Order: C-alpha cells, then sequence, then structure tokens
RNA sequence: GUGGGAGAGGGUGGUGGAAUUCCCGGAGUAGCGGUGAAAUGCGCAGAUACCGGGAGGAACGCCGAUGGCGAAGGCAGCCACCUGGUCCACCCGUGACGCUGAGGCGCGAAAGCGUGGGGAGCAAACCGGAUUAGAUACCCGGGUAGUCCACGCCCUAAACGAUGCGCGCUAGGUCUCUGGGUCUCCUGGGGGCCGAAGCUAACGCGUUAAGCGCGCCGCCUGGGGAGUACGGCCGCAAGGCUGAAACUCAAAGGAAUUGACGGGGGCCCGCACAAGCGGUGGAGCAUGUGGUUUAAUUCGAAGCAACGCGAAGAACCUUACCAGGCCUUGACAUGCUAGGGAACCCGGGUGAAAGCCUGGGGUGCCCCGCGAGGGGAGCCCUAGCACAGGUGCUGCAUGGCCGUCGUCAGCUCGUGCCGUGAGGUGUUGGGUUAAGUCCCGCAACGAGCGCAACCCCCGCCGUUAGUUGCCAGCGGUUCGGCCGGGCACUCUAACGGGACUGCCCGCGAAAGCGGGAGGAAGGAGGGGACGACGUCUGGUCAGCAUGGCCCUUACGGCCUGGGCGACACACGUGCUACAAUGCCCACUACAAAGCGAUGCCACCCGGCAACGGGGAGCUAAUCGCAAAAAGGUGGGCCCAGUUCGGAUUGGGGUCUGCAACCCGACCCCAUGAAGCCGGAAUCGCUAGUAAUCGCGGAUCAGCCAUGCCGCGGUGAAUACG
RNA sequence: UAGCGCCGGCCAACUCCGUGCCAGCAGCCGCGGUAAUACGGAGGGCGCGAGCGUUACCCGGAUUCACUGGGCGUAAAGGG
C-alpha cells in the first residue's frame, strides 16, 4: 500500500446479541463464506457460554475482547546486521483485531471435538482465566516492556 | 549439482558435454550455493550461441553468450555468468 | 505487433459486414464457403479493376452478389460482355440465384486498399519505396482525407536484414471508436521476396 | 629619505597547559578492549573504570575564518633576541640607474640516506585475529625502521592556479583582509564570488585574463616503446639530471551530446515488500516437460515472456515417427503430343489392408444424317511430357499473426528560440490526478501517435411491449397458474433518461484535494474490449502465407503392425485428500447461462447399475439434457490409516467403435495402496476478492479433461507504511 | 600496329556469374562468414594512348618546424 492511508470496512451488525464487531468474529472462524456453519460452532458456543457460568453471553464477549487485547506489541527491524522486535502500541484497528484471531486458532490445536464446547471454554479463558488464549499476549506484552531495549527505534 | 543440456539446433555430443562439463566444474569451485542449471546451445549462420539459467541457493542468475566456435560461448557464458555470481555472493555479505 | 485490425474492431460500431445475410445450424459453412468461393473466383478474375469492396447479399435460393470498383469498364464489358462473362461460372458456381452489380468510388484514392495495392504494385515494380509511400500518402491528403497513413515490410532495397518502412500525415486515431477508418491491404512479391503494405485511410469523424 | 601598519615569513634560545603511554602508592572487583558481528589480545599473578604522585616524547585545542604571511616548497601554544620580504602616507633626494634571463648559484613537502641523540603516540616491514575459494589486502590485537633534534647528504611530486616574469590598455556588482582620508563615501595593496566587452573546440576566462598589445626566457610537434637504453654529469646508496632508436600502432587524445548503467542521489506507481486467507514443494493419480529405454518412443516452445503451451479430443483415424506391404503422370494442379476408351453398374484373382490378377451389361452427343458411319463436347483409361507433390532445409532471408516490457506514461513533430555542432527547448520546474490528467509557472506556441473520452457486459427507473410473468385480481381449480381470466409485477430485449465534484462546508491561485447533502450509483460507479513510437535479431517455414535451399517411383502418396501411454530417475501446472467446520445415508431446497436430428431423448418396463428396448415433444422463452450442489430436515460415525483413503490389483459386465492387447471411459463386485496437512523455500489474491460447491460450452464415434472458456450460489482474512 | 590502367569511398566508370573470413584485395577507412558494385572471370563503363602501370627517391598537399604562417588551464607543451 503505497498511496493512500488505506481504508478499512465497517462491518456488520450481529443480529443476535445487537452488536457490529461480533458479526466481525463470524468470518475469522469460518472458510469458504459461511454464516450457518461456523456460525453453528459459534451458536452453539452461544447456549454453551450460557450452559456454562450462565448469565447472559453479553458481557462474556464485551469482556472476552479487551481480556486477552495488547495495547503494546512487537513488530520488527534490521540494523545492518542486527534483527530487533521492537515494542509498540497498536491502534484501536490493530486493537480490534489481534483479538478474533487467535480466538479460534490455539482453541482448534485443543482436543474436544466439538467447537461448539472446544472454543467456547476459551470466551472464558480471557474475560475470566488461563488457557493458550492468554498465552501469547503476555509475550507479545514480554517483548514489549523487557525487550523495550528496542523501542528507541519507534514511528 | 545437474547439469542440464539443451542440444535444440545442436548436437550435444558426449565428448563435447565434457567440454561443457569441466567449465562449470571449474566454476562451482569458487561459489557454494549452486543448486542446478539448464544450458541451452545452438547454432546460426555464423553465431555459434550458448544461454543457460543458473540457479544460486534459490536461484537465480543467468545470461547468454555469442562466438564463432560453439566453443567461444562456452568461453564467454563462463565468464558473464562468473559476474554476476561474485556480484550474487558480494552485496549479501554487504547485507 | 501489438494492435489490432482496425475494422474487425469497427463491426457492429464504425462499419458494417461485407457478406452479411442469416443462417442455420449446419446451414451456414456452406453459404460461407460460397462467397469464399465468390471471392476466390473474383480475386484471380477481377483484379484490373481496382476490386475494392464486394457486399454479399443473400435469401434462399437468392443471392446479390454486389462489387463496389474504380473502372467500371474494367468491370462492365462492351456493351454488356464483362459483366455476363463472368456471370456465367459465377451462378454456376452457386447453383442459385445470384446478382451480379456495379459501384464506382469517389476518389478511389479515399478507399485504402486501392491507394494500398498501388503501393504494393509499385512495389514488386522494383520502385522507389521510401518515395513511394511518401508518395501514396500525399495524394490521399489533399483528395480530401483528414488523416492517413501507410506501413510496408520485409527487404525493402533486398537486402538480407529487414525493415519496416512507415509514413502518415493527419490525424490517425486507431484507438477512438467514432472513426470512419478504411484499412486495406496489400501483398506484393518480388524475386527478393514478400512483402506487406498496411494502408489506413481516416475518413472523417462519426 | 621621513613617518607609520598588518602578518602561522625565517633563524636561535627559553618556557605553558590539556591529552596519550609507562612506573610507584591508594582504593576497588569480574571483566575489559575491540567489531558489522566476532576472535586474537589484556585480566583474580587483581586488569578495565576512579584518586594522588612521578617520568618522557610528540603535537599545539578554543581564537581559527572562503583569514594572514612567503618567490616556491611551505609557515600556527606563549616569550625574548636576531632577521627578510611587503603595503601606506608625505612628494623630500637620485635622475632611465629599467625588464627579462641561456649557463651559474641558492632554496627546495614527504619519503630515503650518513654519524650521534631521542623515542610517548602513531606506524611501512613483520606476527597474530577474522573475512575469503585463496586474502601475501581491506576491518581487529600487537609491532620495527621511520616519525622528533643536531650536523651532512638526497633534489623528487597532482613541487597545480595542471596558467613563466614585467609593463600599458579594456563595464561594473558584491565581501573580505589591510593601510589612508575632509568617513553611507572615496583612494592604495591583497584575498574571493558573479559577471561588460573580448577570448574559447567546449568546459570555461574575464582589471588576480585564458581580453587586447610589447619585451624576454622556458617548453610542445601522433600513441606505445620510454623518462627506457647508451654516453656523460651528480649521488654513500636509493636514484637524480640530460635523453635516443629499432620495432609496432590508426589511432592516442581534449570538451561536450544522447542514452545505458552505478554495490550514485532524490520524488513516485504496481498485491512490488510488509502484513494477511490460501497453495506448490513432502501423498497418490492426471497432464506437460527433462533423462534413459525404443526399431518410432514424431516436430515446435525454454528464465521473466516454455513445462493442463501448440493440441477446443492420438484406440488404427489423427500423424509430420518407425517395420513390413504397396502406388505411381501420379492421391491432387493446369497443360498439351499420340491412341484406345467414349461415360458407367456388378463382379470377381491373390490379399493384413492396400495393392496388383482379370469377366462382363454399357452413352443420351452438337451434325453428314434412312443409313454404312462420321469431327466428336463428354468422360474414361494408356504412353509421353511440362512437372506435381515434399509437415525435407533456412523464424538471423521474410508476410501475416502473436508473446513481451505493459494499460506502463510515454514517443514525437511543426514553427519559433538556444547551441559552431551533436543537440537542447517544448516534454523542465511547482501543485493534482489512475495518466504528458489538468492547473500555475516559464522562450515558447501549437499540433500528431498515446491517455481519456466515443463501444459492449453489469447494476436506478422510465420507452415500446407481450403465446415467458401474475389470487397482483375475482372466481372455480381436474386444486400443476388449470382455465375463464390478467399485461400490472418478475422475466425478457430492443430504445431510453442520467451523474458533472452540478450542489453546501474546509483549503486553494488555478486545476484540484480535504468535507458533506442527496442518490440504487457517485469523484472514471465496478468489469471487458482497446494497447503508443519502439524493445527483445522473442515466437511461428508445423495454420496459412512467401525469397531462396535441397529431395523428383522418393526426403513424394496409400495401407497394414506398431509408436508418441516405453520407465533407472527429476521438475512444471494440477484434482481428490490426509477428518469432527469434518465420513456416509435417506429428507429436501436455490442460479444463471447455455447446448440440442441417424441430436436433446420426457416417461415407463428389465437390470444392481452401466444401460437396454420401447415412448412423446422439439427447427426449440411455450419439448429434452435438467438433477444445481454446497447448504438445510437429523440420523448413523465417536479419534480409529479407520464408516478418513478412493488408489494399485480381482472378477463379471456396459457403451461407441469394423475394431478397445498394447491404448476407451462409465457399471456391479472383490483389493480398500499411500497420504496424520508437509520441510527449506516458494505462488496468487484488495469485492461480491480469495476460498468452497455446482451447472453449461467448445472440441468430439467415444473419451483417457482433474485441463481450456464461461455461468451462478454464500462470503471473508490482511494494507500505516 | 593497340595497348595499359582502373570502375566501394577519396575518385570518372555497374551489372551478371564463381567463390563463401577460403581463395584473394589493400595507399588509407577496410572487403570476403552464400544474392560481394571492394576477391576472380565475364559483359559493359570510365581514363590515357605507343604507351600505360608499379616501385624508389625529391617538393607539394604538411598551415605537420608555422619569417610569410602554429601553439603550451583540461588536447603534446610554463622551467618546483
Ligand atoms: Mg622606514
Ligand atoms: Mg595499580
Ligand atoms: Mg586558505
Ligand atoms: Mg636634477
Ligand atoms: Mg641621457
Ligand atoms: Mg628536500
Ligand atoms: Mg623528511
Ligand atoms: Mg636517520
Ligand atoms: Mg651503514
Ligand atoms: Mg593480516
Ligand atoms: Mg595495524
Ligand atoms: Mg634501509
Ligand atoms: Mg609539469
Ligand atoms: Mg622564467
Ligand atoms: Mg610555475
Ligand atoms: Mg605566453
Ligand atoms: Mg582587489
Ligand atoms: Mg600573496
Ligand atoms: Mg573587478
Ligand atoms: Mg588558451
Ligand atoms: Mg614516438
Ligand atoms: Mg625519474
Ligand atoms: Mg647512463
Ligand atoms: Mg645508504
Ligand atoms: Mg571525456
Ligand atoms: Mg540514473
Ligand atoms: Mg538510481
Ligand atoms: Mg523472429
Ligand atoms: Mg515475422
Ligand atoms: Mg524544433
Ligand atoms: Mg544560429
Ligand atoms: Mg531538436
Ligand atoms: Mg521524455
Ligand atoms: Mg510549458
Ligand atoms: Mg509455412
Ligand atoms: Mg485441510
Ligand atoms: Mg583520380
Ligand atoms: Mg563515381
Ligand atoms: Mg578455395
Ligand atoms: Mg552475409
Ligand atoms: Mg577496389
Ligand atoms: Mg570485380
Ligand atoms: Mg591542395
Ligand atoms: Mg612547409
Ligand atoms: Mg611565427
Ligand atoms: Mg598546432
Ligand atoms: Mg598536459
Ligand atoms: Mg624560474
Ligand atoms: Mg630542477
Amino acid at each position: 500500500a503505497r498511496r493512500r492511508r488505506a481504508e478499512v470496512r465497517q462491518l456488520q451488525p450481529d443480529l443476535v446479541y445487537g452488536d457490529v464487531l461480533v458479526t466481525a468474529f463470524i468470518n475469522k472462524i469460518m472458510r469458504d463464506g459461511k454464516k450457518n456453519l461456523a456460525a453453528r460452532i459459534f451458536y452453539d458456543a452461544c447456549k454453551i457460554i450460557q450452559e456454562k457460568t450462565g448469565q447472559e453471553p453479553l458481557k462474556v464477549f464485551k469482556q472476552a475482547v479487551e481480556n486477552v487485547k495488547p495495547r503494546m506489541e512487537v513488530r520488527s527491524r534490521r540494523v545492518g546486521g542486527a534483527n530487533y522486535q521492537v515494542p509498540m502500541e497498536v491502534s484501536p484497528r490493530r486493537q480490534q483485531s489481534l483479538a478474533l484471531r487467535w480466538l479460534v486458532q490455539a482453541a482448534n490445536q485443543r482436543p474436544e471435538r466439538r467447537a461448539a464446547v472446544r472454543i467456547a471454554h476459551e470466551l472464558m479463558d480471557a474475560a475470566e482465566g488461563k488457557g493458550g488464549a492468554v498465552k501469547k499476549k503476555e509475550d507479545v506484552e514480554r517483548m514489549a516492556e523487557a525487550n523495550r531495549a528496542y523501542a528507541h527505534y519507534r514511528w | 549439482m545437474q547439469l542440464n543440456i539443451t542440444g535444440n539446433n545442436v548436437e550435444i555430443t558426449e565428448a563435447l558435454r565434457e567440454f561443457v562439463t569441466a567449465k562449470f566444474a571449474k566454476l562451482e569451485q569458487y561459489f557454494d550455493r549452486i543448486n542446478q542449471v539448464y544450458v541451452v546451445l545452438k547454432v546460426e549462420k555464423v553465431t555459434h550461441t550458448s544461454d543457460a539459467t543458473l540457479h544460486v541457493n534459490g536461484g537465480e542468475i543467468h545470461a547468454s553468450a555469442e562466438g564463432q566456435d560453439m566453443y567461444a560461448a562456452i568461453d564467454g557464458l563462463i565468464d558473464k555468468l562468473a559476474r554476476q555470481l561474485t556480484k550474487h555472493k558480494d552485496k549479501l555479505k554487504q547485507h | 505487433g501489438n494492435k489490432i485490425h482496425p475494422i474487425g474492431f469497427r463491426l457492429g460500431i464504425t462499419r458494417d459486414w461485407e457478406s452479411r445475410w442469416y443462417a442455420g445450424k449446419k446451414q451456414y459453412r456452406h453459404l460461407l464457403l460460397e462467397d469464399q468461393r465468390i471471392r476466390g473466383l473474383l480475386e484471380k478474375e477481377l483484379y484490373s479493376a481496382g476490386l475494392a469492396r464486394v457486399d454479399i447479399e443473400r435469401a434462399a435460393d437468392n443471392v446479390a452478389v454486389t462489387v463496389h470498383v474504380a473502372k467500371p469498364g474494367v468491370v462492365i464489358g462492351r456493351g454488356g460482355e464483362r459483366i455476363r462473362v463472368l456471370r456465367e461460372e459465377l451462378a454456376k458456381l452457386t447453383g442459385k440465384n445470384v446478382a451480379l452489380n456495379v459501384q464506382e468510388v469517389q476518389n478511389p484514392n479515399l478507399s485504402a486498399p486501392l491507394v494500398a495495392q498501388r503501393v504494393a504494385e509499385q512495389i514488386e515494380r522494383r520502385f522507389a519505396v521510401r518515395r513511394a509511400i511518401k508518395q501514396a500518402v500525399q495524394r490521399v491528403m489533399e483528395s480530401g482525407a483528414k488523416g492517413a497513413k501507410v506501413i510496408v515490410s520485409g527487404r525493402i532495397g533486398g537486402a538480407e536484414q529487414a525493415r519496416t518502412e512507415w509514413a502518415a500525415q493527419g490525424r490517425v486515431p486507431l484507438h477512438t471508436l467514432r472513426a470512419n477508418i478504411d484499412y486495406g491491404f496489400a501483398l506484393a512479391r518480388t524475386t527478393y521476396g514478400v512483402l506487406g503494405v498496411k494502408a489506413y485511410i481516416f475518413l472523417g469523424e462519426v
């Protein structure tokens, strides 16, 4: 992208819970354009966040977001033969993104065959707990902080 | 490794295959990134040409030579090829 | 050599077909192999005319083959003589209802193929190609053109290495669709070889 | 002569401080140093970093500068002494005492040399360390002459302003050092910059000439050989000065121009990198391609721009390959000489087919014409010939066509203007834009081929409509839009209308950008088609075309048998995967756009299916392929080489074909082989995109079709930079 | 009696065949790698004529030793 600031799209409302960014989640789970099929193993992860620690999925996903969501991260460089991953402050575009990406990812390297359940456990690995969900974002924040040794390279 | 030879418009006579083999064989004694080549030798009228495509690490450098020998372009091809293999290594060591 | 033949580009646009009828599925190749046998007769037969556009109309049983020309006596004949001379083996090539016909051109040098087959002509004649090309387009332009061009190819002095020789005056926007540009081709051959001729008349806007 | 000025001018003798290294003391602990990163090296035998003390050598920070001084080399802490050149004022004295200068003589950076000192830092040589194919180098740790002083030699240089000295003459602007004046100003000397005139091959020079003139000295006379040889002179040496030829070359050169290129610099575009969804590579098969096999495993293509390309259909057809078998005035082209025969239908001989061996029915014809018959226009065969025929050569002999950089923003011309000229200018600059798009500048002003625009697809609604549409509408309904009924909706397909930053906000000088109103749609609305002069001696002699080149019962034609599917190995592009978003079954929805006669074949019946036999309707908005699938009803699998795998082999079929061993695809039944998502690398993709599924088409007996070209479903992941 | 030279450019006089970086031309730049006006023959053409060409040497073109009449910042050339 050599010319302009490169605009990003405004994604659909959730007609389920009322929110534009939940529709945003649908699509990372999914392949071959499935708003039925990957939507089931998260719409059988709608009834699975009501059937374990139930309340309502309403704030489970208002708190599944900022909970593994990084404000400080690595994007690298090289000086004439030495390469530095450099701690950096990610914008409302990167900060709505990092999240929904790993969501499905590490949750699917897991054993429990149906992700209607397998990923559902992962909305409580954020808003609340531990896992492989919160695993990377520490190293994300950890190459930031400690290896802020290299933040003297900034943009 | 593999010296691939193309005798289109030419022979690729076994004894001459020896000639061409030895020369790239020399070359390989200076540059260790090389994977494989395909060389294509063809004669027209006066100019008996040679052209190859040369794979360095993943490849690739390539070049062509003329001459009225068919042995000339052999001498030439190497020479051009050489220059660009040396560039390959340096500016790379310069990163 | 990255362009188009500017006529096949203008068909249904600035310009219409030189054989136009209607056919059925296996009813086609036939009537097609016909007019292509018809010029196949009219190519070798009609040459010293000026032999420019042969516009071929049909129906069932009945096909009216128009010819549009330069020298209407090189065409018509002695009172009736030539027009029905060819008309023998013609509807006797067709075996159907044919019709021979005549149209003379206004500035025959406002037709490309015509203008060019003089460039072709001058070329095997062993003449001045630099001049000829130059000559041709100069003709065309005071001749009421408002743009014009010529291409010719192969050994222009008969020397081994070929060339491509080129001249144009006045606007010639090939890429413009409101155009009306004649193309016509002239293929010449002398003892050194074949050549080619590519002529463009610009006939004005739309 | 008087009087004054500035200055790193020179020589001698002294003396000041910072910093470096070394040594002694103190203090203190695990590393320092060094590089791109390292290593050598130093360091617990106490380093580095810090404090104090001491020794010694070299250079002279700030001032300091485009500055000053000297004839040049060259000269920089400060002080004194000794000393040179120089400028100014005054207008005092001398009275042409001037200028130049072959030899001569003196001076002469650095390095080098001799004797003696000195020797901190640095550093040729030299030793290590790394780099590297090597590294007798570059970078790193050491390190000797030397660098420093005295005296004596050396005498070279890009010893350069690459410009000899003196004098006179020919605009100025500017700043600077330094004298003088009645002081923004002027006058004398010096150092720079731009420039009148003039000079110049050009670059450039220009009161500090490279201008105009005069004097005198030095020097040049093609490049290499060669500053070599010889002789001479000088030197301790190194070597210096003077300085040839033979031979060889058709050039060597100076400045400038247009490009190309740079491990030159700037500003900018592309899914170019980044960043993402996915792939190849690693699996098995398809197809292509490399190698080898073969008697043929037929040619082309080859980085980008060849490898599901030519090939949109190889069982023998095809088919340019090969064996055996044939055939020749030829399979075909005109042409004519000499005859038959006048055409023809059917056999039949040996045949693998060809091919060759041979019986017989048999002419309508324009005319002499009852006629005996006749040229015969046929056409047929035999002999002839000219020749045909050649996918045998030459894509560096070519046309046409095409790939290419690239849908990239460019390539140019007229006329003017600049230059002796090549050439420039325009077309550059600045601002925008997808763009040489436009705008503002401007010695240019226009114009051409490009761009855009004009042409189709798609998306708003209108126009003209309806044998496709419609309980929209009322009604029956055989309850299927069936009909009475209905042209309004959807469809359909010809015209249309339109949207331009037109409008308001912010910027602005304009173009335009930034911003919004509305609008189905906006800043070209999204896609095609279109591709500049030219480039690659790109591709094609195998589509066709064409100059020549050579074969002329063969390198020509046909046939049969085989081959292009061999198989030790590699690669290219690909389909199905290697599982739970998943593996089956049954239940059941939704698209267009196409294609249809010894075609689409509705429907039945046999069969397991392939399909077979029957059967209608169709030249086809009204008949057939036709069933769209994924999805979705919800059911079986429960991490399982498996109910993932659909592959090698087994059986018996089916179809078309004269024919399926080589070499056809579909069927039912049996093998149910890899393959656990894949290294290192690497190939696409900015919307209805990837990605997943499905349908149609060419071509074609049939398909070795997963490919080529299209149609339609849901629907993203990542872009500041 | 008629001959000699040449016919790429300088430099007046062009086509065909043979040859195919070979044979050969050549005073200079150069020509010959298969259609060569440059080789070798032929036809023709130009030039001169009892000669025509070659070689050697002299002056010229050499304004290239520059008195007439050259130069030296970067072309050869200002002496350290
Ligand atoms: Mg005095
Ligand atoms: Mg100590
Ligand atoms: Mg100075
Ligand atoms: Mg006196
Ligand atoms: Mg006197
Ligand atoms: Mg000296
Ligand atoms: Mg010295
Ligand atoms: Mg000494
Ligand atoms: Mg000694
Ligand atoms: Mg070393
Ligand atoms: Mg060192
Ligand atoms: Mg010594
Ligand atoms: Mg000198
Ligand atoms: Mg002098
Ligand atoms: Mg001097
Ligand atoms: Mg002088
Ligand atoms: Mg001055
Ligand atoms: Mg001075
Ligand atoms: Mg002045
Ligand atoms: Mg001069
Ligand atoms: Mg000489
Ligand atoms: Mg010397
Ligand atoms: Mg001597
Ligand atoms: Mg000595
Ligand atoms: Mg130069
Ligand atoms: Mg450049
Ligand atoms: Mg550059
Ligand atoms: Mg070509
Ligand atoms: Mg071509
Ligand atoms: Mg001009
Ligand atoms: Mg002029
Ligand atoms: Mg010009
Ligand atoms: Mg340009
Ligand atoms: Mg302008
Ligand atoms: Mg051809
Ligand atoms: Mg997968
Ligand atoms: Mg003469
Ligand atoms: Mg002449
Ligand atoms: Mg010979
Ligand atoms: Mg040639
Ligand atoms: Mg000659
Ligand atoms: Mg001759
Ligand atoms: Mg003269
Ligand atoms: Mg003279
Ligand atoms: Mg003189
Ligand atoms: Mg001279
Ligand atoms: Mg010089
Ligand atoms: Mg002197
Ligand atoms: Mg001297």
